């Protein structure tokens, strides 16, 4: 068993230190993963010092004891991630252990409105009796937003499905709201709205039928 | 040894055995390395599953010993993974990947105590569950110019009621790249998935460029090549 701290911040520009702590450590070098989400995890510390080809040299490693450290000199925005180390148990026939991460925040990123895009329903779906409006928001942060559907002027409530804020490439977030009606519902209303609020500030879209 | 890959049934209901297989290409499986298994539940940190040796000893994860068989198939220049009395708590995403020899002993050389997987597999996605597998509806999002910035416009895939998941999805068999945003999906309470995708494209294209959206959903052996055009 391997220890890491849950959660750990840093600014732009300086320096961080995680540890990884296991009696496992004394015997066998520990090894770093980076894992982004959505992507597969990518080694970047064989152990001790020694790093994979393409990784900067921001990144180093050391180990002393039953500790290993993982050092990011000079962060930048691209370090925000999961980090695991890895390693060889020392007891038994020497299962392989993991640590339980540590997600990195870095501190000082910019903030950012949601854009929203809203989708009516298509031809083809309303020939298939049915109808969903579609809700895009991306590019927003920090990762924090609400989303309130409207029929006419009137909150609708019932039949809306959104997802909770993931993290897009550029740091910054994304996320989808649906809203699932009836044919007969989407012609019987003059228009339906969707209001994503970020921040303190709001933005509406409105689709009609037509 | 340049390329590994799995490949598996995506669906397992409970109490049932998962059984997955890695096919090494570009290298010999007769190495002198420990394949390994490796997974991650959702939201969840990694988890090592065991290893074996191409003459066939292996060494277990001590939590999943008593369901857990990994076997080397030397003909096919493969090794597989198999998982009995599955639950919900094993669903998860599975990888496989290489790890380097090592000694168990006090006076080897200095580099026989490290420990890595420098090369790791794309992952696949197995959800134990008691439902059934159903393909996707895809339904075109025509065009709309509103919402970005001057002379372009948005358009899109709408990917209804799949399970389960993945579903990838690419525009005019790859060649079109650039603006492609595929969103996460949302999970319905009929236990359904649904996702969009949506690409930027110049609005002085609309009428004269062709757009398809290419959907694959493995699990169901579905692909569905939708076209997207202005109302």
């Amino acid at each position: 068993e391997l220890t890491q701290d849950p959660a750990v911040s840093v600014a732009l520009g300086q320096t961080v230190r995680i540890t990884c702590q296991g009696d496992s450590l004394r015997s066998y070098y520990a090894s770093w993963y980076q894992q982004k989400p959505g992507q597969a995890p990518v080694l970047v510390i064989y152990g001790k010092n020694n790093r994979p080809s393409g990784i900067p040299d921001r990144f180093s490693g050391s180990s002393s004891g039953n500790t290993a450290s993982l050092t990011i000199t000079g962060a930048q925005a691209e370090d925000e991630a999961d980090y695991y180390c890895n390693s060889r148990d020392s007891s038994g026939n020497h299962p392989v252990v993991f640590g339980g991460g540590t997600k990195l925040t870095v501190l000082g990123q910019p903030k950012g409105a949601p854009s929203v895009t809203l989708f009516p329903p298509s031809s083809e779906e309303l020939q298939a009796n049915k109808a969903t409006l579609v809700c895009l928001i991306s590019d927003f942060y920090p990762g924090a937003v609400t989303v309130a559907w409207k029929a006419d002027s009137s909150p609708v409530k019932a039949g809306v499905e959104t997802t909770t804020p993931s993290k897009q490439s550029n740091n910054k977030y994304a996320a989808s709201s649906y809203l699932s009606l009836t044919p007969e519902q989407w012609k019987s209303h003059r228009s339906y709205s969707c209001q994503v609020t970020h921040e303190g500030s709001t933005v509406e879209k409105t689709v009609a039928p037509t | 040894q340049v390329q590994l890959q799995e490949s598996g049934p995506g669906l397992v209901k409970p109490s049932g055995t998962l059984s997955l297989t890695c096919a090494v290409s570009g290298g010999s499986i007769s190495s002198s390395n420990w394949w390994s298994w490796v997974r991650q539940p959702p939201g969840k940190g990694l988890e090592w599953i065991g290893e074996i040796y191409h003459s066939g000893s292996t060494n277990y994860n001590p939590s999943l010993k008593s369901r857990v068989t990994i076997s080397v198939d030397k003909s096919k220049n493969q090794f597989s993974l198999k998982l009995s009395s599955v639950t919900a708590a094993d669903t998860a995403v599975y990888y496989c990947a290489r790890a380097p020899p090592y000694c168990s002993s006090t006076s080897c050389p200095d580099d026989y105590y490290y420990y890595y997987m420098d090369v790791w597999g794309k992952g696949t996605t197995v959800t134990v569950s008691g439902a059934s597998t159903k393909g996707p509806s895809v339904f075109p999002l025509a065009p709309s110019s509103k919402s970005t910035s001057g002379g372009t416009a948005a358009l899109g895939c709408l990917v209804k009621d799949y399970f389960p998941e993945p579903v990838t999805v690419s525009w005019n068999s790859g060649a079109l790249t650039s603006g492609v945003h595929t969103f996460p999906a949302v999970l319905q309470s009929s236990g359904l998935y649904s996702l969009s995708s949506v690409v930027t494209v110049p609005s002085s294209s609309l009428g004269t460029q062709t757009y398809i959206c290419n959907v694959n959903h493995k699990p169901s052996n579905t692909k569905v090549d939708k076209r997207v055009e202005p109302k």
